[PDB]
């Protein structure tokens, strides 16, 4: 069976899935990037721009 | 859709049972004390 | 002072590594295996496993 | 603090009593070509 | 976006099986990747054309931010693109629309290349492009080199 | 009559005893060096760790400023250490029975002491009993020399050099920050970066790892494929078996080809001597290059010794590498010393 | 001038990368 | 109360320790 | 064809193998050995570090060095016909062109030794690991000779090739980085130390259960498919010793491929840290209690007090261009030292 | 003593989500694996 | 396997798999633009590095 | 590649051994 | 002889180290 | 006050720590003034420049050097036999423009004070009760992406190394034969 690294080897030969894997990490990471511009927009303080 | 032949079982013996627990908890120990600060 | 205790740290501390590799070489040629372990005789083979 | 210093002493001369005598019975006699 | 890319990857997780990805020959998957790259070179540098001229101009989009030599009065500002050799200057805020628009239409180009002309059958088996995983090689050593880059500057 | 007087003694209460002790039945082998090792290494353990978790501040340099070492005194992992005993003690013995208390001990830094007489002793029978392990299962003996180098430079930052320098004070102290700061005190005073001996052991652990590397990434390349794809290689392999796992001719003639055909090796026996050998050779030398600066014979000096033709010193960065020493050297124990020469 | 000394390193660099080119073609035939 | 982690984490890696040594699936011969 | 008699012609056995790697490698390779050989025995360092750096000044093996580049020349790549030297050969090596010279030449020998394992290795038809596990050493160069001084003001406070210089770099790093503090360094050591110990027990346990196939006491002449050891024999013995043992060969030797290696990989991560001055300097924690109670110590803090002192002294000769000038009131120390 | 809060969490969540993980492949691994030696 | 509209619409995209030019094709013109690149890359460099001067690489 | 080689390496080694000498009797 | 070869080469050699020694103690580098 | 405030070591991106977390403003503090320009006089009428600290020194000795770059004052370690304190050579500091314009300060121990603070470059006054500041320098968003970034390539260029080596080795990545 596959060893815990090469569990992602899965997807190799499957397209579809590949592209699925793929849409996973990318709405991973423009969520990332919404909750991030979230956290600072709610700690930010714009009272002094100098 | 239908059953998909890509599909693969996982392993993962004792030994790396053992030596994945000593890795977490030894990275855990230093860090630890850098993570306090 | 400083010479000659250096000097004979260095003697004693390596005439022990002699005593261990002659002592250890003693043993193993008096019972015999010195020279390698018996492919037809393997005493590990003729024991209980540990667990 | 005396009693602690016998206790020790018993256990320290315990230990390496066994050790000394334990290593004149014949310890070559030990080995699998016996 | 995040949420619907999730949904859209259950999607594609669930119906792997599309007739898209066999070869019609010997109904195995298959993946056409020097077409592929083909395309998506074109998707990538007609972006990277549009937002050189458009965004970055101003043409039709707010521009970069720009400062003075001592960071005082930072704003938003259009960005006329610098086609001389001052354009190669770092800290001269017009190469960089100059540069998109450039790279993006020499990219263009190779795209159309790349959509219609076929690999060299020995590039093609020393690279060994019917596996993707050569793609992911050459792709982490762009993404490396980029990552360089961007730290250094 | 020969060497060995093969004979028995026909199933006695101490006969009994001395084959239980000497059993190779044992999950853990418990030899008569096991007699010694096992109730030195507890006491050692069990001092150490309660010290390392609880003990109060250290008086290390004897000059009344005790030191912290203890987690619940405010240190971390990194910084927590158990601190050398102090210099007022110097090569005394302290153990508990000589204080008029627990507290004093504590104060003086009796834990130190016991932990590392305790300690030597059970790794010297550590040693002794990998031989006498060694000895049980009909095996070649010389496991005990390799681990010789090891108890050899513990031996020489424990007990040697405070031998050397009059005080446990002097002692390596029992942790990750105090480990750090006798080396950099260590370089100070006997410039041990400039002594051959240190560089060896530099070429024994470098070289050690280098071979480590080479010999691993040389058999993992030639594994002869009994394994699916995907699945671990290292189930291609089965304890026991006594066919080779891996092709040695073609690594052999991948080593041929990357340098030249005759600096590789075709003797295994040879290549895992060889393996075998070097690091020990070189942390042995560093173990006597800590005893031998232990007596103050340092690393070479070559502080202005270029000279030009008016007389005046040109540096070289044996002179740098003296400026931080000097640096270590007037910055550390600010408050120990009461006259201008360094001398203990 | 820095521009001309890139120019001329290009050269030298054209020269001694043809020595050892045409040196394997040559004693390839 | 850092000390506290500390002593989890280190008491944590020689139960790891112990088990591996006293738990281990024995090696058997081909 | 053209390129097939090419590729023909550099893949012959010969007594040293070539290989288009070699193309790269063997120029590179040869022009960095030699421009270390030529820089420490007659270029200086005068000029840069103000110190003798060659054999013809009267430095030894241990002091000789090819310095790094004047701080003035920042982190230019210092071409011989770069608009520093000018084509001067002279000027070039005052400057310190040699240690660029020998930086840049050293790091493309390491590429084509690197594409030199891989070439041989496909060639041969072996799994690529020794490359791989040569991709540790290369961690090593770039971060510390290449990406470190980038971070830093100038090539100036990169290592000089050389013994006592290669000391220097070591000390500074420990007084101005902390450098021992740094938990990626300590990983370092775990993969050093780790490596060497593997080696050492690896040899010792082979070589302890040798089999008998031989009637001399020279057991080397004695060696096949058959092993040449007992590793059920040394798996009793480790596991009665120790507690655990290897059972695994490939597992063995992977182990120790993977442990210096990983050392060196993360001891990199460490010096890119460094390189943008992003040390493991400080505990805020000891030293606010240290700021607020004058009876708290700690070998921390003692060794910061030892970095402390390295920075003065040092400070004033090691960077000369800075022209710090530390009067010997302000020179911290401690008494009658 | 004065530390950053945050460390406890980075810590135990750091330490305890690869643990459950290893725990989770082992016992699985080990299901499966009887399985297969029973049948067999 | 499933036949969609969009998969249907995006069918001859994918469908010149293995297809390859004979010999080294356009191999030669490729390697010169490399050439090229490197030139480039190199010239932005030594401008970037100050070892070309041409436009002064400071804050403008 | 032999010659070139070994002599590549063996060429330079003896003209530095001899210029080190040579140093070796420098006086200041 | 090769063995005779290598004893004079090597005696060479040790030779020239010996000088090289004894460089360390006189001209540069000899502190004087 | 700006053009002033990037003149300042606290936000110079080399004076940070690898695990001192959060923003700069929970080192020194959040700025509040700029305090002017000072100028440092000695008896004389020469003017004095504090040595600035250099981005390698996590501490600095306080030396104020004349126009030559001649040393005429200092804060002495050693108090006896120095010849160089502020409390011998008499030094006074004047600050230009901002908060404390016009002010001159003759008295030892106000002079030595932002002495210490003139090493660190411009002076500016803050608030370090809101985030609790701890005293201790911080990086910013430069250095810490630079840092990631940096790190992140050469893990990358690995990676790079061993996809490849997977992809021209896949027909041996299983083992090898005979
Ligand atoms: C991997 C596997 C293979 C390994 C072997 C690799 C073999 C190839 C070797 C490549 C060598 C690259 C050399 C890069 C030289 C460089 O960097 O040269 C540096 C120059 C900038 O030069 C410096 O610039 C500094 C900033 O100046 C600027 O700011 C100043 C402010 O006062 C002034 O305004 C000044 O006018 C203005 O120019 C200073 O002036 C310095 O004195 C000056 O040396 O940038 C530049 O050339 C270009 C910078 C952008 C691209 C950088 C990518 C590579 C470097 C990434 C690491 C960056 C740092 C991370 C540290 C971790
Ligand atoms: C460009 C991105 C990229 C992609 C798509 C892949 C893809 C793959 N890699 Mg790979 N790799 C990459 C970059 C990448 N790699 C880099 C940069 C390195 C150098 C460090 C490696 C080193 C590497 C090795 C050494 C191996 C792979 C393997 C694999 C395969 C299985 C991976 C798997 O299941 O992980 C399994 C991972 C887990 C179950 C969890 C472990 C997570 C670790 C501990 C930390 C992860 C970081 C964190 C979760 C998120 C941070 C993301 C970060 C990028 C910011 C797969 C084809 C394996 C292979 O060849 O299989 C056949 C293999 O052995 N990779
Ligand atoms: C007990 C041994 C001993 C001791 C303590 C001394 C002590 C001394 N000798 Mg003396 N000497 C000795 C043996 C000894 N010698 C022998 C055997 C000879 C015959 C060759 C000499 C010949 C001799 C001469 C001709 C002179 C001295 C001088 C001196 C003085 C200065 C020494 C000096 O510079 O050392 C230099 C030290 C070294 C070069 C270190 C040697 C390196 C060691 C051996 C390690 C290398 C071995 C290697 C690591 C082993 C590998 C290990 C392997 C098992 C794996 C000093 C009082 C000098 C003096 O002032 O006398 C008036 C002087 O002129 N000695
Ligand atoms: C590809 C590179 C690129 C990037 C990174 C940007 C980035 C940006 N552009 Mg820009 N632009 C580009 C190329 C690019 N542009 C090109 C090529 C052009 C050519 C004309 C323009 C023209 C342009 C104009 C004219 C303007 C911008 C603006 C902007 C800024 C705000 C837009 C934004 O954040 O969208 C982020 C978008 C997403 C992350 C996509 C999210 C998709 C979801 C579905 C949106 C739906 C939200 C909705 C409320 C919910 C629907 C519910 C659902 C069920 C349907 C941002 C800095 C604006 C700006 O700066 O204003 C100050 C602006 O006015 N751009
Ligand atoms: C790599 C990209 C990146 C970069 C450059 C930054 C940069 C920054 N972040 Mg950010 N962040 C990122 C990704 C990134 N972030 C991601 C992915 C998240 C989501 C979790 C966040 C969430 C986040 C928050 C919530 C906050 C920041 C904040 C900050 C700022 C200060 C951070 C600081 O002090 O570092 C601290 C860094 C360290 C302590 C380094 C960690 C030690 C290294 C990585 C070694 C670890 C290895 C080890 C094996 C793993 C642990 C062992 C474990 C087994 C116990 C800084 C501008 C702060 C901010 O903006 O202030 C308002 C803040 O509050 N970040
Ligand atoms: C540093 C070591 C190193 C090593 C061992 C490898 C190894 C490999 N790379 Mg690779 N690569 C590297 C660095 C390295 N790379 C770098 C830094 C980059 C840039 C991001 C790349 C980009 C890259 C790509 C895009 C591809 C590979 C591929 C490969 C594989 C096939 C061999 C190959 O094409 O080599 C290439 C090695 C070289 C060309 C050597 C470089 C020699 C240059 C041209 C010298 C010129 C320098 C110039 C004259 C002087 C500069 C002056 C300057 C200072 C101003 C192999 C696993 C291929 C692969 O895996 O496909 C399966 C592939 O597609 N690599
Ligand atoms: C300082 C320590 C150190 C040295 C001296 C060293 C030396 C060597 N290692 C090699 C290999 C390896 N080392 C490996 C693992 C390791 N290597 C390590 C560290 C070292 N490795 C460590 C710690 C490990 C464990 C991870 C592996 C897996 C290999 C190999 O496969 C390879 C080998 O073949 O071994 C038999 C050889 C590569 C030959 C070569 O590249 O020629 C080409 C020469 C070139 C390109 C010139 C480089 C010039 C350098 C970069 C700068 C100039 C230096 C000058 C001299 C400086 C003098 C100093 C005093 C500063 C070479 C003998
Ligand atoms: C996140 C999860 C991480 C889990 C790690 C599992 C680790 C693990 O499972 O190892 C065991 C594993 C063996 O794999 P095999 O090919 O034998 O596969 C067998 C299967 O059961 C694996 O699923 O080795 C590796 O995965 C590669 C890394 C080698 C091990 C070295 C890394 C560990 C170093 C530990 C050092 C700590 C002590 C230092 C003291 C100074
Ligand atoms: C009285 C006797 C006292 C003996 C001393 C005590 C020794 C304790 C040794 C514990 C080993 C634990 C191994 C776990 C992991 C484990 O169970 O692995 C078991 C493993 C067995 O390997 P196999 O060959 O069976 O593996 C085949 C496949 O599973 C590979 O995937 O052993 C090894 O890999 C050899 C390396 C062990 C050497 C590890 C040294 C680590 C030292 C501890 C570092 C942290 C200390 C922190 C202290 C605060
Ligand atoms: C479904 C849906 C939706 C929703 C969406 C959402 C809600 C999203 C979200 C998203 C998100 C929200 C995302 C996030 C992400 C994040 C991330 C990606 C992060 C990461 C990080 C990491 C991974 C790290 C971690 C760590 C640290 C640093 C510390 C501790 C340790 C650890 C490792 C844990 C809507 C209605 C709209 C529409 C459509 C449908
Ligand atoms: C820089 C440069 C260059 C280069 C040059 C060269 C390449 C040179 C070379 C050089 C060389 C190539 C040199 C060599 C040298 C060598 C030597 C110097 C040696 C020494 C030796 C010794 C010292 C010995 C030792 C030993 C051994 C081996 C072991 C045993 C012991 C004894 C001690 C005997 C050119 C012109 C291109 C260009 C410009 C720049
Ligand atoms: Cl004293
Ligand atoms: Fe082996």
């Amino acid at each position: 069976a596959l060893p815990w690294y090469r569990v992602h080897t899965v997807v190799l030969n499957d397209p579809g899935r590949l592209i699925s894997v793929h849409l996973m990490h990318t709405a991973l990471v423009s969520g990332w990037a919404g909750s991030m511009a979230l956290y600072e927009l709610a700690v930010f303080d714009p009272s002094d721009p100098v | 859709s239908g059953i998909n032949p890509n599909k693969q079982p996982v392993e993962l013996n004792r030994t790396s049972l053992f030596w994945g627990l000593l890795l977490i908890f030894v990275l855990a120990v230093l860090f630890s004390s850098y993570f306090f600060n | 002072r400083s010479w000659l205790t250096t000097s004979h740290f260095f003697l004693g501390f390596f005439i022990f590594i002699g005593h261990l590799w002659h002592a250890g070489r003693a043993r193993a040629a008096a019972a015999g295996f010195e020279k390698g372990i018996n492919r037809e005789n393997e005493p590990v083979l003729s024991m209980r496993p540990l667990d | 603090m005396f009693t602690l210093k016998i206790f020790v002493y018993s256990c320290v001369a315990f230990f390496c009593s066994l050790f000394i005598f334990g290593f004149l019975s014949n310890d070559p006699s030990r080995n699998p070509n016996r | 976006l995040s949420g619907l890319l999730f949904l859209a990857s259950i999607w594609h997780w669930v119906y792997w099986d599309l007739d898209l990805f066999r070869d019609p020959r010997t109904l195995e998957p298959a993946l056409d990747l020097p077409k592929v790259f083909g395309i998506h070179l074109v998707l990538s540098s007609l972006l990277c054309f549009g937002f050189g001229a458009f965004h970055v101009t101003g043409l039709f989009g707010p521009g970069i931010w720009i400062s003075d030599a001592y960071g005082l009065t930072g704003r938003i500002q259009s960005v006329a693109p610098a086609w001389g050799p001052e354009g190669f200057n770092p800290f001269n805020p017009g190469g960089i629309a100059s540069h998109h628009i450039a790279a993006g239409t020499v990219g263009i180009l190779a795209g159309v290349f790349h959509l219609n002309v076929r690999p060299p059958q020995r590039l093609y088996r020393a690279l060994r492009m019917g596996n993707i995983e050569t793609v992911l090689s050459s792709s982490i050593a762009a993404v490396f080199f980029a990552s360089f880059v961007v730290s250094g500057t | 009559m020969t060497v060995t007087l093969e004979r028995r003694e026909s199933t006695s209460l101490w006969e009994r005893f001395c084959s239980w002790i000497t059993s190779t039945e044992n999950r853990l082998y418990i030899g008569w060096f096991g007699v010694l090792m096992i109730p030195c290494l507890l006491t050692a353990t069990t001092v150490f760790i309660i010290a390392f978790i609880a003990a109060p501040p250290v008086d290390i340099d004897g000059i009344r400023e005790p030191v912290s070492g203890s987690l619940l005194y405010g240190n971390n992992i990194i910084t927590g250490a158990v601190v050398p005993t102090s210099n007022a003690i110097g090569l005394h013995l302290y153990p508990i029975w000589e204080a008029a208390s627990l507290d004093e001990w504590l104060y003086n830094g009796g834990p130190y002491q016991l932990v590392v007489l305790h300690f030597l002793l059970g790794v010297a029978a550590y040693m002794g009993r990998e031989w006498e392990l060694s000895y049980r299962l009909g095996m070649r003996p010389w496991i005990c020399v390799a681990f010789s180098a090891p108890v050899a430079a513990a031996t020489a930052v424990f007990l040697i050099y405070p031998i050397g320098q009059g005080s446990f004070s002097d002692g390596m102290p029992l942790g990750i920050s105090g480990t750090f700061n006798f080396m950099l005190v260590f370089q100070a005073e006997h410039n041990i970066l400039m002594h051959p001996f240190h560089m060896a052991g530099v070429a024994g652990v470098f070289g050690g790892a280098l071979f480590s590397a080479m010999h691993g990434s040389l058999v993992t390349s030639s594994l002869i494929r009994e394994t699916t794809e995907n699945e671990s290689p290292n189930y291609g392999y089965k304890l026991g078996q006594e066919e080779e796992t891996y092709n040695i001719v073609a690594a052999h003639g991948y080593f041929g080809r990357l340098i030249f055909q005759y600096a590789s090796f075709n003797n295994s026996r040879a290549l895992h001597f060889f393996l075998g050998l070097w690091p020990v050779v070189g942390i042995w030398l560093t173990s006597i290059g800590i005893s031998t600066m232990a007596f103050n014979l340092n690393g070479l000096n070559f502080n202005q010794s270029i000279v030009d033709s008016q007389g005046r010193v040109i540096n070289t960065w044996a002179d740098i590498i003296n400026r931080a020493n000097l640096g270590i050297e007037v910055m550390h124990e600010r408050n120990a010393h009461n006259f201008p020469l360094d001398l203990a | 001038p820095s521009l001309a000394a890139f120019f001329w390193s290009l050269i030298w660099a054209a020269v001694l990368v043809i020595l050892p080119i045409t040196g394997a073609i040559i004693w390839v035939s | 109360m850092e000390a506290l982690v500390y002593v989890f984490l280190l008491i944590g890696t020689l139960v790891v320790i112990f088990f591996a040594i006293f738990f281990r699936d024995p090696p058997r011969i081909a | 064809g053209w390129f097939d008699l090419l590729d023909d012609w550099l893949k012959r056995d010969r007594f040293v193998f070539i290989g288009w790697s070699g193309i790269l490698l063997f120029p590179c390779a040869y022009l960095a050995l030699g421009a270390w050989f030529t820089g420490t025995t007659f270029v200086s360092s005068w000029y840069t570090h103000g110190l003798a750096s060659s054999y013809l000044e009267g430095c030894n093996f241990l002091t000789a060095a090819v310095s790094s580049p004047a701080n003035s020349m920042g982190h230019s790549l210092l071409f011989l016909w770069g608009p520093e030297a000018q084509g001067d050969f002279t000027r070039w090596c005052q400057i310190g062109g040699l240690w660029t010279f020998t930086a840049l030449h050293g790091s493309f020998g390491l590429i084509g030794f690197c594409l030199r394992q891989f070439e041989i290795a496909r060639l041969v038809g072996l799994r690529p690991y020794n490359a791989i596990a040569f991709s540790g050493p290369i961690a090593v160069f770039v971060s510390v000779f290449l990406l470190y001084p980038l971070g830093q003001a100038s090539w100036f406070f990169a290592p000089s090739f050389g013994v006592a210089a290669i000391f220097r770099f070591l000390l500074f790093l420990q007084g101005f980085h902390n450098w021992t503090l740094n938990p990626f360094h300590m990983m370092g050591v775990a993969g050093i130390l780790g490596g060497a110990l593997l080696c050492a027990i690896h040899g010792a346990t082979v070589e302890n259960t040798l089999f008998e196939d031989g009637e001399a006491s020279d057991t080397f002449r004695a060696f096949q498919s058959e092993e040449t050891y007992s590793m059920v024999t040394a798996n009793r013995f480790w596991s009665q010793i120790f507690g655990v043992a290897f059972a695994n060969k490939r597992w063995l030797h992977f182990f120790l491929l993977f442990v210096p290696v990983t050392g060196l990989w993360v001891s990199s991560i460490g010096i890119v840290g460094l390189a943008l001055n992003l040390r493991a300097y400080d505990f805020v924690s000891q030293e606010i209690r240290a700021a607020e109670d004058p009876e708290f110590e700690t070998f921390y803090t003692k060794n910061i007090l030892l970095n402390e002192g390295i920075r003065a002294w040092m400070a004033a000769q090691d960077q000369p261009h800075e022209n710090f000038v530390f009067p010997e009131e302000v020179l911290p120390r401690g008494n009658a030292l | 003593m004065v530390v950053q809060e945050g460390g406890y969490l980075a810590v135990l969540l750091g330490v305890l989500f690869p643990v459950a993980f290893l725990i989770i492949l082992y016992i699985q691994s080990e299901a499966r694996n009887a399985g297969m030696r029973e049948a067999a | 396997a499933l036949k969609t509209r969009l998969g249907e619409l995006l069918r001859p995209l994918n469908s010149q798999y293995g297809k390859v030019a004979p010999g080294w094709g356009t191999t030669p013109i490729m390697g010169i633009f490399m050439a090229l690149f490197l030139l480039f890359l190199i010239i932005i460099l030594q401008i970037y590095n100050s070892s070309l001067i041409l436009l002064d690489i400071s804050w403008t | 590649f032999r010659w070139l080689a070994i002599h590549g390496l063996a060429i330079p080694t003896v003209f530095f051994f001899g210029a080190i000498t040579a140093m070796q009797f420098i006086q200041r | 002889p090769l063995w005779l070869v290598v004893t004079f080469g090597g005696i060479v050699v040790l030779t020239v180290l010996g000088i090289f020694i004894y460089g360390s103690y006189s001209g540069l580098g000899s502190s004087l | 006050d700006k053009l002033a405030f990037y003149d300042y070591i606290g936000n110079n991106p080399a004076k940070g720590g690898l695990f001192r977390a959060g923003p700069m403003n929970k080192g020194d503090g959040i700025a509040e003034a700029w305090l002017g320009h000072p100028v440092f006089q000695d008896k004389e009428g020469h003017e004095l420049i504090v040595r600035r600290m250099p981005a390698f020194f996590e501490n600095f000795p306080i030396i104020l050097v004349d126009k030559d770059g001649i040393i005429r004052a200092d804060i002495p370690f050693r108090r006896a036999e120095s010849k160089y304190s502020i409390e011998q050579v008499g030094v006074t500091c004047s600050f230009y423009g901002g908060k404390l314009n016009n002010q001159s300060f003759k008295d030892a121990s106000t002079v030595k004070k932002y002495a210490r603070k003139a090493q660190f470059g411009e002076v500016f006054e803050f608030d370090r009760t809101i985030l609790d500041s701890d005293g201790v320098f911080r990086s910013s968003p430069r250095g810490w992406f630079t840092f990631g970034h940096a790190n992140f390539a050469l893990l990358f260029f690995f990676g790079h190394l061993w996809h490849g080596s997977r992809t021209l080795f896949r027909d041996v990545f299983a083992g090898i034969g005979a």
